[PDB]
């Protein structure tokens, strides 16, 4: 997987665009702990527009 | 950049080279006064001797609170082959200096059997003799026309020789076959940076490959160490320099650090940016090259005291400009203009000493630069990718029993595949590089039982 | 991506010792380190309405309105071509002295003169009054049905139309002058009235008064000096300096009592000519003429009769009309045309400290309220006794991610209550009250919300004050933070009010920042933000926190606050981090006790 | 930045008497220690400088205030 290192308050960020994208069958594949999510490799820069909305 | 400092390339030296750079004596003043002043008063102490002297009167020569700063000078005389090691006939390790950079000091500081560098016939207030301003004024506009030629202006005079430089130190680099010449990241952050340290890059990256045009680099480093030394108004000759050597100064004409009158002369005039080839820093508040011109106000505001096109093209870079007169530029340092710079890549420690190196002098007693606020947040903003960063792997599950995971762990470590464990719930991801290797492991282990 | 004012602006060989830069879109920029600073500095207070006043060098604007101003005073074209010349060291381009003369050429294209209370319109030349009256709208609402002068051609407006009128000639383009005959109005007779030399009197005050009265006659307009600092000094000055009389109205009913403690000692119209017709008074306005009203709350129509109807009769008659208005940011489109309806005067006065008045762009009501008479320098201010030194430190405090996932569900206002409670923002708002607590500093925490911090007072036991209280209950614990000497915190709301006085004490906080609040808390900071003491130290004493979410869409209010705090000659800085807010004894420790808030907040009505 | 001002006590009696001693050690190798001394302090930094006086009986005369030989030509 992608490594992703994270702040707890904000890994549950990514999980409901997880519950919402209907593109793959699911966003995230494993979660290590509150700092460390994994994920198809594909998100980052559209994050980086999210980002300013959130 | 890492600074040499006459030491970093010296050391690791070949042995027969070593021997070959100090058969001058300007090479041997030139390391010597490199030394600290416990290997230098060493040196002049043993100088006039025959005899290896043991290691217990070296450091027996010391007062006994001075060992930790006194094994620096006595291992920097041994690694730059100096103190050769020789043996009294019982266990007594004999230190001797090098023959060839004794005799050759000896030769410095007393009679010698050569005849040194520097050179005249009898040529006195030579035809069409160069100014010390106008010296100044070559070297300000030869260097800004590379600076130029790096940003990409119309002023494009570099004569494709030093544009294949640029190219193959990794600077300027050449795609889409049609000669079109881009800016790399490193060139970038070749911009921002200090004119010695510019210079310096340049000796160091064009060293680098010096095995191209039947360079050596033992003579080009004399001669470079031999410019940095000299001085502005007595003038010098070229007999007594190679062909090689002819190509190389006139290649350095090029650069700018040496003013030749014409090619087939016989006199350069070494520039106000060769003497200040060194290895260090300009400084914090202010640069003995130029005084500092950028007001940097708590407003975000940049005041850029300065006319010249690099230097607004250089803020433009870091940040984003508003107003233009002929005295003054006022721009703002916008966060989206700092993270322009870092699209390119840029920490934001390279802007705050920008803006403390062209401190305009009301700001003498006016400090106001103690707390940035922008560097925490910046690293926020870095932050936003760093909170999504790219890799790949494999997870091993059903691990079963404890103390069997924890052997693993130390598989991927070793190894060097391994990114993140679990002991709680025995995970561990691999990465696809050497997932050939810990499943074989895996399977050994099994066997094992 | 940059405008080149090279070619148009002409250089010149005074780049030393010249104060501007004249870049002909209007903008001038001044030098504040040159020795020729307070002259360029009174010229263009007299002459551009300002953009920026930051330490080293600020920024005008050339503004038609603040041009005609400038004649109004009495600025001829020379004197202002001729000292833009003699003080810019780049050349005057030809934009910029083409619409000078667009500006400053005529006085007063449409003259007014008020005289036995008739609105007369004048001219020296009859061809304006011609054009003047050839327009369709001047036909409609012109008043029909009723010595030593010469070359003068009048005629008289209506009652109603003067808003109409004055609105009209400047969309005509042939604005008006305000002028006034007191020799004419005979009809009210002047009072005596005795100013006291023990009360002080401040030099920006002095200037204010010399801009207004200034040659002779006295102006309407609108003076912009700070509140809590003298503010309330000012306008009792100004009427017992000119011996007429007026009626004074504030919205908030506290005020009452603030500007009569200016004049309580200092004159003998406490118990002579007072009157208060509101907070049920009705104190002889049967012949107290200068009456202290509040704007248009009141009047109505049946319901209120008799003393109330009343309440708007014996000012317009006793009042020659020296109208005043405070705090007129906060009184938006629709209750100055009332002001001017209901009573005459002779000149408008403007007391308000704020620059931009209602913070809207697309309509401004600054010039039926008259020009911005003068800006007092905050550096002088606060640097004198005047103001407390308040030190902005913004507070920005981590997102909880609990609920920060119901943050995204909802696009309601309670997704808005469930921002603006963070328990990451709690455990600092404790903290930042235990840091002030050991220091028994007055100290309070503001919300802006109907009773928001309500529960942020009750939780750890500290008294609250609100909006919809009691007038009775307000006027003691009001008095517990500064007439009375008594350590104690409490939670307050907008109340629509400032409350200023004569104890040094000073602290306050900002929990929510995009709310109604979020545009009176500008002029907030200068009024409750006070020195410890009567004329203060230079040293600093005073802090001023503010705490804002992160993530939360909050920074579009938090970036409008740093322009108005450079003005203000305050020290501005960013602390994300406390260092030291873990290491204390605080509530919400473990995270158990934050998954119980969930259950309440979502409880809670929307 | 340093400066060393050497004084030589030459003593043309007492160094008379050492050279009609026909010793090793003469008045030549006092002045040649000298030089050797001041080009050492001058060789040790550029910075340095060097003033070297010589006490005779009756006057305090200064002695100090290409390459042919290979040294620099200061």
């Amino acid at each position: 997987g992608v490594l992703i290192e994270c702040d707890p308050a904000m890994k549950q960020f990514l999980l409901y665009l997880d519950e919402s994208n209907a593109l793959g069958k699911k966003f995230i594949i494993q979660d290590i702990d509150d700092t460390h999510v994994f994920v198809i490799a594909e998100l980052v820069n559209v994050l980086q527009e999210r980002v300013g909305e959130l | 950049l890492q600074c040499r400092n006459l030491q970093e390339f010296l050391g690791g030296l070949s042995p027969g080279v070593l021997d070959r750079l100090y058969g001058h004596p300007a090479t041997c003043l030139a390391v010597f006064r490199e030394l600290p002043s416990l290997a230098k008063n060493w040196v002049m102490r043993m100088l006039f001797l025959e005899q290896p002297l043991p290691q217990a009167a070296v450091a027996l020569w010391v007062k006994k609170e001075f060992s930790k700063a006194q094994e620096e000078s006595t291992g920097l005389l041994s690694g730059l082959r100096i103190w050769h090691t020789q043996l009294l006939p019982g266990g007594l390790q004999g230190l001797i200096l090098n023959p060839i950079f004794r005799q050759n000091l000896r030769i410095a500081l007393l009679g010698g059997g050569k005849a040194w560098s520097d050179d005249t016939s009898q040529l006195g207030p030579d035809k069409h003799a160069r100014d010390v301003p106008s010296l100044d004024k070559y070297a300000e506009e030869r260097w800004e026309v590379v600076l130029h030629f790096m940003v990409g202006s119309p002023s494009a005079a570099v004569s494709q020789d030093l544009a294949q430089l640029l190219s193959q130190a990794g600077l300027m680099k050449s795609t889409e076959p049609g000669e079109p010449p881009c800016i790399t990241s490193a060139g970038f952050q070749f911009l921002l940076l200090d004119t010695p340290a510019q210079l310096w890059y340049f000796m160091l990256q064009y060293l680098q490959t010096a095995q191209s045009r039947g360079m050596d680099l033992v003579e080009i480093l004399s001669f470079l160490f031999q410019l940095s030394f000299s001085t502005l108004g007595k003038d010098y000759s070229v007999e007594g320099m190679s062909d090689s050597l002819l190509n190389f100064l006139q290649h350095l004409r090029e650069f700018g650090l040496v003013f030749q009158r014409k090619r087939k002369s016989r006199r350069y005039y070494p520039t106000r940016l060769a003497i200040n080839l060194s290895s260090g820093v300009s400084g914090a508040g202010g640069t003995v090259h130029q005084p500092g011109f950028i007001v940097v106000e708590t407003n975000y505001r940049l005041y850029a005291y300065t006319e010249s096109e690099l230097q607004i093209a250089l803020i433009a870079l870091f940040s984003e400009m508003l107003y233009r007169f002929p005295n003054m530029v006022v721009a703002q340092v916008t966060r989206e203009s700092v993270q322009q710079a870092i699209a390119s890549g840029i920490t934001a420690q390279q802007i705050i000493h920008f803006l403390r190196t062209r401190a305009h002098p009301v700001m003498l007693k006016q400090t106001p630069v103690l707390p940035p606020t922008i560097t925490d947040q910046i690293r926020l903003w870095e932050l936003e990718r760093d909170r999504l960063r790219f890799t790949e792997g494999v997870l091993y599950n059903q691990f079963l029993s404890q103390v069997d995971f924890e052997l693993l762990l130390a598989h991927a470590r070793e190894l060097g595949v391994l990114v993140f464990e679990n002991s709680a719930k025995r995970l561990m991801v691999v990465t696809p590089a050497g997932h050939s290797d810990v499943k074989r492991f895996w399977k050994r282990q099994k066997h094992s039982s | 991506g940059a405008k080149d004012y090279r070619l148009q602006m002409p250089l010149k060989d005074d780049h030393t010792s010249r104060p501007l830069w004249v870049a002909p879109d209007g903008h001038i920029f001044l030098e504040a380190f040159s020795p020729v600073y307070k002259y360029a500095q009174d010229f263009l207070v007299a002459i551009a309405e300002p953009v920026c006043r930051p330490t080293h060098v600020h920024e005008y604007k050339l503004t038609a309105y603040s041009l005609y101003a400038a004649v109004s005073v009495g600025l001829q074209t020379s004197d202002i071509t001729e000292y833009l010349r003699k003080l810019s060291k780049t050349g005057v381009p030809d934009g910029i002295m083409q619409f000078i003369k667009l500006c400053t050429v005529s006085y007063g294209k449409v003259k007014l003169v008020l005289k036995h209370n008739r609105y007369f319109v004048e001219s020296c030349h009859p061809d304006v009054i011609q054009h003047l009256l050839q327009d369709p709208v001047i036909r409609e609402c012109r008043l029909r049905n009723s010595e030593e002068e010469t070359q003068t051609v009048s005629f008289e407006v209506k009652q109603e139309m003067i808003e109409e009128l004055q609105k009209r000639c400047i969309h005509l383009e042939y604005p008006l002058l305000a002028e006034y005959d007191f020799r004419n109005d005979s009809v009210n007779p002047d009072i005596n009235i005795d100013l006291k030399p023990t009360a002080v009197l401040r030099p920006y005050q002095e200037k204010s008064l010399r801009k207004m009265f200034g040659n002779g006659r006295a102006r309407s307009g609108v003076i912009v000096l700070p509140c809590g600092a003298g503010k309330s000094l000012v306008g009792v000055t100004a009427a017992c300096t000119v011996r007429k009389r007026c009626l004074v109205l504030g919205n908030s009913a506290v005020s009452v009592e603030q500007w009569k403690a200016q004049f309580k000692m200092w004159s003998t119209i406490d118990d002579s000519q007072i009157c208060r017709f509101t907070s049920d008074a009705k104190d002889k306005p049967i012949g107290c003429s200068v009456a202290i009203s509040t704007y248009s709350m009141l009047g109505h129509t049946t319901k209120r009769s008799w003393e109330a109807e009343r309440v708007m009769e014996w000012l317009k008659t006793q009042e020659w009309g020296l109208m005043i208005l405070d705090e007129v940011h906060t009184i938006p489109a629709k209750m100055f045309r009332r002001v001017l309806t209901i009573v005459q005067a002779h000149c408008k006065l403007g007391l308000t400290a704020t620059l931009v008045r209602e913070d809207d762009k697309i309509v401004d009501l600054n010039f039926l309220i008259g020009p911005k008479l003068y800006e007092a320098n905050w550096m002088e201010l606060q640097n004198n006794g005047y103001i407390a030194k308040v030190q902005c430190a913004e507070v920005w405090c981590p997102m909880s991610p609990e609920f920060y996932r119901e943050y995204v569900a909802i696009k309601t206002k309670k997704r808005i209550l469930l921002y603006t409670m963070n328990p990451n923002k709690f455990r600092a708002c404790q903290f930042l009250i235990k840091f002030h607590e050991r220091r028994n500093d007055k100290i309070i925490v503001f919300a802006d919300n109907v009773f928001a911090l309500k529960e942020y007072a009750i939780r750890l036991n500290k008294p609250y004050i609100y909006g919809p209280t009691s007038q009775g209950e307000r006027m003691q614990i009001l008095q517990n933070f500064k007439h009375n000497p008594k350590i104690n915190t409490i939670f307050i709301s907008k109340v629509g009010d400032t409350s200023f006085d004569l104890p040094e004490a000073n602290v306050l906080i900002q929990i929510s920042s995009h709310g109604g609040s979020r545009r009176q808390e500008a002029q907030r900071l200068g009024r409750v933000l006070r020195a410890k003491k009567g004329m203060v130290a230079e040293e600093y004493n005073a802090f001023f926190y503010s705490l804002v979410s992160q993530d939360t869409q909050e920074m579009a209010y938090s970036t409008k606050r740093q322009r108005f705090l450079v003005d203000q000659g305050y020290s501005f800085k960013v602390i994300t981090k406390l260092a030291g807010m873990e290491e204390e004894d605080l509530a919400f420790s473990t995270k158990e006790e934050q998954q119980q808030l969930l259950q309440k907040v979502l409880a809670a009505t929307d | 930045l340093n400066l060393l001002v050497i004084v030589v006590d030459a003593n043309p009696i007492w160094w008379g008497k050492q050279a009609l001693k026909e010793s090793q050690f003469t008045l030549s190798k006092c002045i040649d220690a000298v030089m050797v001394l001041g080009n050492s302090h001058l060789f040790m930094n550029r910075s340095n400088k060097l003033a070297v006086i010589a006490s005779h009986i009756q006057e305090s005369r200064f002695l100090y205030p290409g390459s042919k030989d290979g040294k620099y030509e200061l």
